[PDB]
């Protein structure tokens, strides 16, 4: 069984490289962040440009939706995160306290907290309602590439250029587990599986790995793509067949069979590094986004 | 920036 993703829309409008695309949980929007300091909102199904959200003073590396699809948080090189009301476009809060670029962000399922990772090598946990920093974790000894809550909000997984993935107890901020791989390649991305049992981790040696983190055991590895230079997002695609999806530095979208690790599709058409992919929560739809020589977002649709 | 590699 293999998917058949085909290009359906190309979304242009960002004026520098795109950094991140995410589908709203209610399925109807795509948000995109860019080095052009902007967030844009698009219709998930027809690619209709909806709006631009502005106010960060420098570029944005990541953006994330609240559970109810009403808010976004963005992480910027201006050392802040910003919480936005999606419908109004207004900045509700500015989260200050990181001392360097903010690289990554996520809401917990409750969407009462935001977690962020920074070039300042820390992970911060923030109160959505007040915008105040609740915890600062000395999580790593190099820039933090990714942060993600598990399914119940009780855990955070972080990844860093120091080569480590760490699992943190959200409520206490204390480290529950460190995963080290073999030869400590920088870990450029990490996120829990939907069922909360695994973490999917990208390392800058052209490798994705599926780990059982309680056991500290690698269960699957995925290769064949080029990932040595950028922190490229990776996804569990669960709407049809169970795939692993990732951008690649060869301008392609790679899709792997989660179980057999075989490449099942390569999506051609971006003309620069595919820095970000996202999988639609209910339809077999992939959003992909590329760097400076492309600066567009592409939406692909499959029957499975 | 995520869009830069150094």
């Amino acid at each position: 069984v293999k998917p058949n993703y085909a290009l359906k829309f190309t979304l242009a409008g960002h004026t520098k490289a795109v950094s991140s695309v995410k589908f709203s949980p209610n399925g109807e929007w795509l948000a995109s962040s860019s080095a052009d300091k902007l967030i844009k909102i698009w219709g998930a199904y027809d690619g209709k440009f909806e709006k631009t959200i502005s106010g960060h003073k420098l570029g944005i590396s990541d953006v994330a939706w609240s559970s109810d699809s009403n808010l976004l948080v963005s992480a910027s090189d201006d050392k802040t995160l910003k919480i936005w009301d999606v419908s109004s476009g207004k900045c509700l809060k500015t989260l200050k306290g990181h001392s360097n670029y903010v690289f990554c962000c996520n809401f917990n399922p409750q969407s009462n907290l935001i977690v962020s990772g920074s070039f300042d090598e820390s992970v911060r946990i923030w109160d959505v309602k007040t915008g105040k920093c609740l915890k600062t974790l000395p999580a790593h000894s190099d820039p933090v590439s990714a942060v993600h809550f598990n399914r119940d909000g009780s855990l955070i997984v972080s990844s860093s250029y120091d080569g480590l993935c760490r699992i943190w107890d959200t409520a206490s901020g204390q480290c529950l587990k460190t995963l080290i791989d073999d030869d400590n390649p920088p870990v450029s991305f990490v996120k829990f599986s939907p069922n909360g049992k695994y973490i999917l981790a990208a390392t800058l040696d052209n490798t994705l790995k599926l780990w059982d983190y309680s056991k500290g055991k690698c269960l699957k590895t995925y290769t064949g793509h080029k990932n040595e230079k950028y922190c490229i997002f990776a996804n569990f695609s669960v709407t049809g067949g169970k795939w692993i999806v990732s951008g690649s530095e060869d301008n392609l979208v790679y899709i792997w069979n989660l179980q057999t690790k075989e490449i099942v599709q390569k999506l051609q058409g971006h003309t620069d590094v595919v820095i970000s992919t996202a999988c639609h929560p209910t339809e077999n739809i992939i959003a992909s986004a590329a760097l400076e020589n492309d600066k567009t977002i592409k939406l692909w649709k499959s029957d499975c | 920036m995520r869009t830069h590699t150094d």
